[PDB]
C-alpha cells in the first residue's frame, strides 16, 4: 500500500501518491536491488526531471543491496551526461553497486547518514560449457573490474592500486571512514 | 409623528409568526433609516453612514413576506427584484441597471423620491463561487463584485423609463449612497 496526500495548489486541490510528490521536488528513490526494470524507471525519471529544470539539483537516496552491474551502469552514464548536479546519500546500505552510484553523483553533494553502511567488492560471475567460452566470459568480467576501479579512482581520487588491493575482498566502511576515503564529502547530522 | 419600532413590530405580528429576532432587526434598521433621512449631513452629524440587513434563513420561513408587508406601512417607494437575472457586463444577461430602473416605476419617476426608497433582493446565494481560477464566470462571483460600488454609493447611468431605443443616447444619473439594500 501506498499512502495517498494533497498538494494544495492555486488552481486546486490534487492527490498524489507520496512516491509521486517527492519527484516534483527532484527527488527520486533507489531500493530493493538494482535490475533492468528498476534501473530503466530511474532513468526516465532522471530525464523528465532535465528538461523541466537543468538548472536544479536533483537529490538520489540510495538504499540497496546492489544487484546487476549491467543496470547499475545505465544510471552512472546518465548522470554524468545530464547537465544537473545530481546529489547522492546514502540510508542503510550501499552495497557494491550502490557504492558506486554513490561516489558517481556531483563533487561536493554527496553525504552519507551517520549510521550508514558502505560495502565494495568485487563483481561476481560464473559461467557453464566448454572450455573456450570460459575464456570469453573470463576475460570479459576482468575488463568490468578493471573497469570499475578506474571510475572509482576517479571520483575517490585514491590511486587505482589501492582501490584494487581494498576490492580483493569484502570491505566495510563506517561513515566516518568514507569521509576520510574520499567517497563522500561530509555527515548530515542535524538539521541546521 | 413617525411610527416606532414597537408600533411597527405589531404590524408585522398579523402577518408573521414565530420570528422575534428578525422582527427586531427591520424595525430599529428601517427606523434608523428615517433618521438618516431626516438628517441629510445637515445637522450637527456629518457624513451619516448606512448599514444594509442580510437576512439568512431556510426557504418558505416568510423572507419575501417581510419585504412585501413591510413596503404596506413603510409608504416610501419599494420594489423588489431577482438576483437569478443578473450577470456580468458585457453579456446579454447582465442588466444591472434594471433595478435601479424598477425602482423608479413605483416613484413615478421621482429621482428626489427614489433615492429615498428602500430595495430588497432575494436569492443571493445563487452567485457564490464554487472554487472551481481557471476559469471566468460570467454569474456568481463576478457578479458580487459588480454590486459593491453600488452598494457604498455611486451615480449609476439608468435609461429613461428602461429607454426608448437607440436614438435618444441619454442617461438618467441617480444617487445610490443613500438607498437600502436588503
Ligand atoms: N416566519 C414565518 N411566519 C409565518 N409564516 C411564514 C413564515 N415564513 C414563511 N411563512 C409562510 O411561508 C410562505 C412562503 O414564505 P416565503 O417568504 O416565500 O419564504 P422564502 O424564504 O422567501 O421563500 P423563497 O423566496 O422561495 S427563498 C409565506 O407566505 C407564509 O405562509
Amino acid at each position: 500500500l501506498v499512502p495517498m496526500v494533497i498538494e494544495q495548489t492555486s488552481r486546486g486541490e490534487r492527490s498524489f501518491d507520496i512516491y509521486s510528490r517527492l519527484l516534483k521536488e527532484r527527488v527520486i528513490f533507489l531500493t530493493g536491488q538494482v535490475e533492468d526494470h528498476m534501473a530503466n524507471l530511474i532513468v526516465a525519471q532522471m530525464l523528465f526531471l532535465e528538461a523541466e529544470n537543468p538548472e536544479k539539483d536533483i537529490y538520489l537516496y540510495i538504499n540497496s543491496p546492489g544487484g546487476v552491474i549491467t543496470a547499475g551502469m545505465s544510471i552512472y552514464d546518465t548522470m554524468q551526461f545530464i547537465k544537473p548536479d545530481v546529489s547522492t546519500i546514502c540510508m542503510g546500505q550501499a552495497a557494491s553497486m550502490g557504492a558506486f552510484l554513490l561516489t558517481a553523483g556531483a563533487k561536493g553533494k554527496r553525504f552519507c547518514l551517520p549510521n550508514s553502511r558502505v560495502m565494495i567488492h568485487q563483481p561476481l560471475g560464473g559461467y557453464q560449457g566448454q572450455a573456450t567460452d570460459i575464456e570469453i566470459h573470463a576475460r570479459e568480467i576482468l575488463k568490468v573490474k578493471g573497469r570499475m576501479n578506474e571510475l572509482m579512482a576517479l571520483h575517490t581520487g585514491q590511486s587505482l592500486e589501492q582501490i584494487e588491493r581494498d576490492t580483493e575482498r569484502d570491505r566495510f566502511l563506517s561513515a566516518p571512514e568514507a569521509v576520510e576515503y574520499g567517497l563522500v564529502d561530509s555527515i548530515l547530522t542535524h538539521r541546521n | 409623528a413617525l411610527p416606532t419600532p414597537h408600533e411597527i413590530r405589531n404590524h408585522l405580528d398579523d402577518y408573521v409568526i414565530g420570528q422575534e429576532q428578525a422582527k427586531k432587526v427591520l424595525a430599529v434598521a428601517v427606523y434608523n433609516h428615517y433618521k438618516r433621512l431626516r438628517n441629510g449631513d445637515t445637522s450637527n452629524g456629518v457624513e451619516l453612514g448606512k448599514s444594509n440587513i442580510l437576512l439568512i434563513g431556510p426557504t418558505g420561513s416568510g423572507k419575501t413576506l417581510l419585504a412585501e408587508t413591510l413596503a404596506r406601512l413603510l409608504d416610501v417607494p419599494f420594489t423588489m427584484a431577482d438576483a437569478t437575472t443578473l450577470t456580468e457586463a458585457g453579456y446579454v444577461g447582465e442588466d444591472v441597471e434594471n433595478i435601479i430602473q424598477k425602482l423608479l416605476q413605483k416613484s413615478d419617476y421621482d429621482v428626489q423620491k427614489a433615492q429615498r426608497g428602500i430595495v430588497y433582493i432575494d436569492q443571493i446565494d445563487k452567485i457564490s463561487r464554487k472554487s472551481d481560477s481557471i476559469t471566468r464566470d460570467v454569474s456568481g462571483e463576478g457578479v458580487q463584485q459588480a454590486l459593491l460600488k453600488l452598494i457604498e454609493g455611486t451615480v449609476a447611468a439608468v435609461p429613461p423609463q428602461g429607454g426608448r431605443k437607440h436614438p435618444q443616447q441619454e442617461f438618467l444619473q441617480v444617487d445610490t449612497s443613500k438607498i437600502l439594500f436588503i
